[PDB]
RNA sequence: UCCCCCGUGCCCAUAGCGGCGUGGAACCACCCGUUCCCAUUCCGAACACGGAAGUGAAACGCGCCAGCGCCGAUGGUACUGGGCGGGCGACCGCCUGGGAGAGUAGGUCGGUGCGGGGG
RNA sequence: UCAACGGAUAAAAGUUACCCCGGGGAUAACAGGCUGAUCUCCCCCGAGCGUCCACAGCGGCGGGGAGGUUUGGCACCUCGAUGUCGGCUCGUCGCAUCCUGGGGCUGAAGAAGGUCCCAAGGGUUGGGCUGUUCGCCCAUUAAAGCGGCACGCGAGCUGGG
RNA sequence: UCCUAAAAGGUAACGGAGGCGCCCAAAGGUCCCCUCAGGCGGGACGGAAAUCCGCCGGAGAGCGCAAGGGUAGAAGGGGGC
RNA sequence: UAGAGCACUGAUAGGGCUAGGGGGCCCACCAGCCUACCAAACCCUGUCAAACUCCGAAGGGUCCCAGGUGGAGCCUGGGAGUGAGGGCGCGAGCGAUAACGUCCGCGUCCGAGCGCGGGAACAACCGAGACCGCCAGCUAAGGCCCCCAAGUCUGGGCUAAGUGGUAAAGGAUGUGGCGCCGCGAAGACAGCCAGGAGGUUGGCUUAGAAGCAGCCAUCCUUUAAAGAGUGCGUAAUAGCUCACUGGUCGAGUGGCGCCGCGCCGAAAAUGAUCGGGGCUUAAGCCCAGCGCCGAAGCUGCGGGUCUGGGGGAUGACCCCA
């Protein structure tokens, strides 16, 4: 036949959890398109990977139209 | 967080390792064994998740 | 039909949706046991009821085929089945509504229905109608 | 109708079918309140009574509530009612299915065609008081191939119809042996 | 305190569409004009500037009405961590904890924060 | 197109029935086995044929199953070896009975026959052609049965295949 | 790239179905501006479909190239530098 | 994901609406009408989907906090072996909703627990993790009539095939049990007695078609009852029967649905069988209860060894888990 091929395990989605402590720079979450919206301390590059750009705790904002942003509380 | 007497019946032996597990944090060797901890949310949990092998006893 | 060639095979759980009511006609006929229903069953059923009460009323068939029944030509492992010989059938579980008469006089319909039961695999039952819909 | 109902509190939904109870809740705009019948009983008085009339529901409170079953659940795996609503009824118009009588001597008849129905019940909106057991269906003039329409219905005064003014109600469908078949397989 | 309106943000349809009503002194828009800043691959329609007259028509604010949309119980039910039993098989059932979707009763034609102007 | 994409050399095809060594039942062919799609048979529904009459005889369309002969699937014991067709010799067992036995129905006058049921105790030919099994044919017969036994039998034989 | 994959990740078969071995100096960067497809109604050639006008039309277009995900509160359409 | 749903992506049974294509009316002035035809877009009824999802669980993953001293964990380093796995339950692909088939996943046992009890025997099913001793004791699975330890236990039902000793569509006044409805002591069911009439040879059709090949239509009278007629039958007629009415008759009678257990369907090859004998208000099946047998599991007594705790110039030894 013809038909067995897959391109290997990529790997994505939600790397970091609400209620988790965070240096400066851990990617947060890895995404496809946009499923998740940067905010508070935290922003994205070519392959819309988001990460953190202060040091605190990530956290989730689900804002229906606006989108499933997600930012971090810097504290120390 | 009244006592609690635990006796093991019914052998883990071909159960879930998870349960193995269990008779450990609750501490359960052999069989016929008595096992007297505290009634705390956490312990309950244990002695719950295996009470279809070990008797439980309000005390 | 159309849609693409091949499908999976999918087990057939709990007789859930596969079984409704008596939607339309008079008298329907319900399956007791689950399986794939083949073309061949429908039409030997279809034929049977109709070709039974000559000029016979309105024949409602609501079940329909369009699971690709896969198979093999008596060889071993290249790949995937060829399928499509005994063509296609429907995921039919018990309290499935297959057929359904009217316009009909009941002595026709009991019988009727009941031959086009044998031309079924599966043991079968035959309800009336009631009152059983959905109001007030 | 009449229908002893009962209250119901901690009950094994389950297990009180085996009894012999059938589960359910009757209520209204104002309304919720856990309840159960007989099976028997029920059953009997749900044949004539259906969907279509109010059956007054006597609980042990003495009260004769105006309620006709909202909803019915059927089990499925060899039908069965599981569960039963009650919603009732007081002095504001309510939506229900009424009953319709197809009354006539169709055209196709004769011409050896084939009684179709589409809305044995049609959902309207009216007055509790009005109680019309049943609508005239004109079903007479209609020949093979024709339809009545809900735009052409005859509507009791005190009555609107709830739907949408152009809902088929009836047709007339050909038979279908000898020519059909041998013709199919053939053009098939 | 409170009320009407202007800016702007949050909640992200119980605030949306639609038919009706309604406000211009104030606030807002339209409006007059295209000399100057500036502009439409054509147009001052858009963007822009100078500024009186006129209306509240357009837009918007507020309010109403549920037909559409949307929100949605409860009750039971499907399915199911866990424990157990029955059938050749396809499958079925009970105890324990969990528990939808759909449909019903029903809710809604907004709520709210800071600042600014006006009584 | 180190594209066999972690890339043995800068540089490479095929043949062995003349064959050999190491090793495997980790693996094919024989046989067994599990299965039963294929094969044999039985069965349900029964349009319809049979003047008439669906069941003397028959059966579409479709459905259930029994067996475990064939082809087939899997690769489980056996590769420090389980000899493989057919023939001969000796058989023995099954019954779904070819004959003889008995019986029902018949579209059974009688004879003869059809079909189904019961019933292995016994019987179930000689020959032409082909390695054949198989089958075709001659002559006859009460009949010239099907199948299991590693498609029985090579520490019994044959060796045409 | 997707499904298979059994709701984290991962996950096999000679399992189902389809791509890549490129292209772009503008298809990039910034700045400012702009909003789809279709449907209906109206209009010289055209007339299913060029172009223009009105109303509707929240993403079913577009996003170089398969698919997925994302997306007009721009990643899309145009101009300046 | 399960499920569920059709809001997108596709399939889709029927119906309406209606663009388009076929056919007929009819004149080419090119339209108008009908259509038990094919059918787009749209609406209603209704439904299918691994690669569809408006929705969406149980659950799973993870971080903070708490319990958890465990032959737990983490770090550095030494030494390994392993890189055919298998059965099983569950969720899927392939297969044929085949295989002691195969390919992943979650777990489990076997592996290496072929050590023990049960299952007749039997790597993986049920019970249970063998440090050694003992002519002690409770219990587990299963079992408690004989081979065989321990009830021919107790009480209440079902089953007459040996079912149990375990095959299907489908078949059957088998036998018992629950609910609904018809009919009946103002006289029921059945057998039995007699009748069961005319138009009409209902229309048509046909060689005929007379209740009874077929089609369609679809009365009146007499009466206690007799049908524009159910079958057998005839070439068509006759003739019989039945539903019907009365007499008889004398007490029940008929139908439906659901449930328990058994019966048919049931044909294989060296001798036969549920492990055997043998069993029938059970020694079968269902329900409720007490009692007992029974493993290397547990308790009892004694002993070895290793780890951890204590007395301890005392090394030492003693005790404890
Ligand atoms: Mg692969
Ligand atoms: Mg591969
Ligand atoms: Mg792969
Ligand atoms: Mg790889
Ligand atoms: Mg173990
Ligand atoms: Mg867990
Ligand atoms: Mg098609
Ligand atoms: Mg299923
Ligand atoms: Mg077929
Ligand atoms: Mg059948
Ligand atoms: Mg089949
Ligand atoms: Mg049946
Ligand atoms: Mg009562
Ligand atoms: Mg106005
Ligand atoms: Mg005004
Ligand atoms: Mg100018
Ligand atoms: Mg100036
Ligand atoms: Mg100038
Ligand atoms: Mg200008
Ligand atoms: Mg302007
Ligand atoms: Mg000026
Ligand atoms: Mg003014
Ligand atoms: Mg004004
Ligand atoms: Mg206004
Ligand atoms: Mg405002
Ligand atoms: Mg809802
Ligand atoms: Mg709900
Ligand atoms: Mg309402
Ligand atoms: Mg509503
Ligand atoms: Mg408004
Ligand atoms: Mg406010
Ligand atoms: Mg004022
Ligand atoms: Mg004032
Ligand atoms: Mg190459
Ligand atoms: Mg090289
Ligand atoms: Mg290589
Ligand atoms: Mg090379
Ligand atoms: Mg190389
Ligand atoms: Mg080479
Ligand atoms: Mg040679
Ligand atoms: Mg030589
Ligand atoms: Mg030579
Ligand atoms: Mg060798
Ligand atoms: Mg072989
Ligand atoms: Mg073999
Ligand atoms: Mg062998
Ligand atoms: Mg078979
Ligand atoms: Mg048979
Ligand atoms: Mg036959
Ligand atoms: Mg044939
Ligand atoms: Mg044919
Ligand atoms: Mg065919
Ligand atoms: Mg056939
Ligand atoms: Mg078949
Ligand atoms: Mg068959
Ligand atoms: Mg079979
Ligand atoms: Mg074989
Ligand atoms: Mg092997
Ligand atoms: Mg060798
Ligand atoms: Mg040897
Ligand atoms: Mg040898
Ligand atoms: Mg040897
Ligand atoms: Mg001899
Ligand atoms: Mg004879
Ligand atoms: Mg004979
Ligand atoms: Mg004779
Ligand atoms: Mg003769
Ligand atoms: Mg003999
Ligand atoms: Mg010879
Ligand atoms: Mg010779
Ligand atoms: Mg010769
Ligand atoms: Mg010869
Ligand atoms: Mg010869
Ligand atoms: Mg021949
Ligand atoms: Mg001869
Ligand atoms: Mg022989
Ligand atoms: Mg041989
Ligand atoms: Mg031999
Ligand atoms: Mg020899
Ligand atoms: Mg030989
Ligand atoms: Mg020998
Ligand atoms: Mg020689
Ligand atoms: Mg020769
Ligand atoms: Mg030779
Ligand atoms: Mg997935
Ligand atoms: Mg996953
Ligand atoms: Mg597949
Ligand atoms: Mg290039
Ligand atoms: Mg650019
Ligand atoms: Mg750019
Ligand atoms: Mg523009
Ligand atoms: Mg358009
Ligand atoms: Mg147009
Ligand atoms: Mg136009
Ligand atoms: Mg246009
Ligand atoms: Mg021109
Ligand atoms: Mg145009
Ligand atoms: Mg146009
Ligand atoms: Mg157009
Ligand atoms: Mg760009
Ligand atoms: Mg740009
Ligand atoms: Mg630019
Ligand atoms: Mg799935
Ligand atoms: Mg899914
Ligand atoms: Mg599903
Ligand atoms: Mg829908
Ligand atoms: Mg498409
Ligand atoms: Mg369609
Ligand atoms: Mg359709
Ligand atoms: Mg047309
Ligand atoms: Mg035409
Ligand atoms: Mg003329
Ligand atoms: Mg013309
Ligand atoms: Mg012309
Ligand atoms: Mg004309
Ligand atoms: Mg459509
Ligand atoms: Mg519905
Ligand atoms: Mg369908
Ligand atoms: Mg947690
Ligand atoms: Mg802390
Ligand atoms: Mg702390
Ligand atoms: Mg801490
Ligand atoms: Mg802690
Ligand atoms: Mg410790
Ligand atoms: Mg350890
Ligand atoms: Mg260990
Ligand atoms: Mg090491
Ligand atoms: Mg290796
Ligand atoms: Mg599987
Ligand atoms: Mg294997
Ligand atoms: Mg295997
Ligand atoms: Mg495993
Ligand atoms: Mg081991
Ligand atoms: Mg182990
Ligand atoms: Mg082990
Ligand atoms: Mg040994
Ligand atoms: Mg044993
Ligand atoms: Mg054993
Ligand atoms: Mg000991
Ligand atoms: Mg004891
Ligand atoms: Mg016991
Ligand atoms: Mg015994
Ligand atoms: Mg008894
Ligand atoms: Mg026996
Ligand atoms: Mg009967
Ligand atoms: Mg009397
Ligand atoms: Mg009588
Ligand atoms: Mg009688
Ligand atoms: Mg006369
Ligand atoms: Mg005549
Ligand atoms: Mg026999
Ligand atoms: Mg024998
Ligand atoms: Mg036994
Ligand atoms: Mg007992
Ligand atoms: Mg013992
Ligand atoms: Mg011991
Ligand atoms: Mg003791
Ligand atoms: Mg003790
Ligand atoms: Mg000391
Ligand atoms: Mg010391
Ligand atoms: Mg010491």
């Amino acid at each position: 036949t013809k038909n067995g091929r897959d391109s290997q395990a990529k790997r994505l989605g939600v790397k970091r959890y609400e209620g988790q402590v965070v240096r400066a720079g851990n990617i947060l979450v890895r995404q496809r398109g946009t499923r998740f919206k940067p905010g508070k301390n935290v922003g994205m590059g070519r392959d819309f990977t988001l990460f953190a750009l202060v040091d605190g705790v990530v956290e989730f904002q689900d804002r229906g139209r606006l989108g499933r942003y997600v930012h971090v509380r810097p504290l120390a | 967080m009244p006592r609690l007497k635990v006796k093991l019946v019914k052998s883990p032996i071909g159960y879930p390792k998870d349960q193995k597990a269990a008779l450990k944090a609750l501490g359960l060797r052999r069989l016929q064994q008595e096992r007297v901890l505290e009634d705390t949310p956490a312990i309950r949990g244990n002695v719950e998740k295996v009470a279809h092998l070990v008797r439980v006893e309000v005390v | 039909r159309m849609k693409y060639r091949k499908q999976q095979r999918g087990r057939l759980k709990g007789a859930t949706k596969g079984g409704d009511y008596v939607a339309f006609g008079d008298f329907g006929l319900v399956a007791l046991e689950p399986a794939w229903i083949t073309a061949q069953q429908i039409e030997a059923a279809r034929v049977a009821m109709v070709r039974h009460f000559r000029r016979g009323g309105k024949i409602f068939i609501r079940i329909f085929p369009d699971k690709p029944y896969t198979k093999k030509p008596l060889e071993v492992r290249m790949g995937k089945g060829k399928g499509n010989v005994e063509g296609y059938v429907a995921v039919v579980k018990p309290g499935r509504v297959m057929f359904e008469v009217a316009g009909v006089t009941e002595e026709q319909a009991m019988e009727a229905l009941r031959i086009a039961g044998h031309k079924l695999p599966i043991k079968t039952k035959i309800v009336r109608r009631d009152a059983y819909d959905e109001a007030q | 109708y009449r229908l002893k109902a009962y209250y119901r509190e901690g009950e094994k939904p389950s297990a009180l079918r085996r009894a012999g109870k059938l589960p359910g809740v009757m209520y209204n705009r104002h309304l919720n309140r856990k309840v159960y019948v007989d099976l028997v009983e029920f059953d009997k008085v749900f044949r004539q009574a259906s969907i279509h009339h109010v059956i007054v529901l006597e609980l042990p409170d003495g009260q004769s509530l105006p309620t006709l079953v909202r909803q019915v659940n059927l089990d499925k795996r060899r039908r069965r009612p599981e569960h039963v609503d009650f919603f009732v009824l007081s002095d504001e118009p309510v939506e229900m299915y009424v009953p319709l009588r197809f009354v006539g001597t169709p055209a196709g008849v004769r011409a050896g065609g084939v009684l179709q129905e589409i809305h044995r019940d049609i959902l309207v909106k009216v007055s509790p008081r009005n109680i019309p057991e049943f609508i005239e269906v004109d079903v007479s003039g209609l020949e093979i191939g024709d339809s009545l329409h809900a735009s052409d219905l005859k509507l009791p005064p005190g009555v609107e119809l709830a739907v949408s003014p152009e809902e088929t109600i009836a047709a007339v469908v050909p038979p279908e042996d000898v020519e059909k078949l041998a013709e199919e397989a053939a053009a098939e």
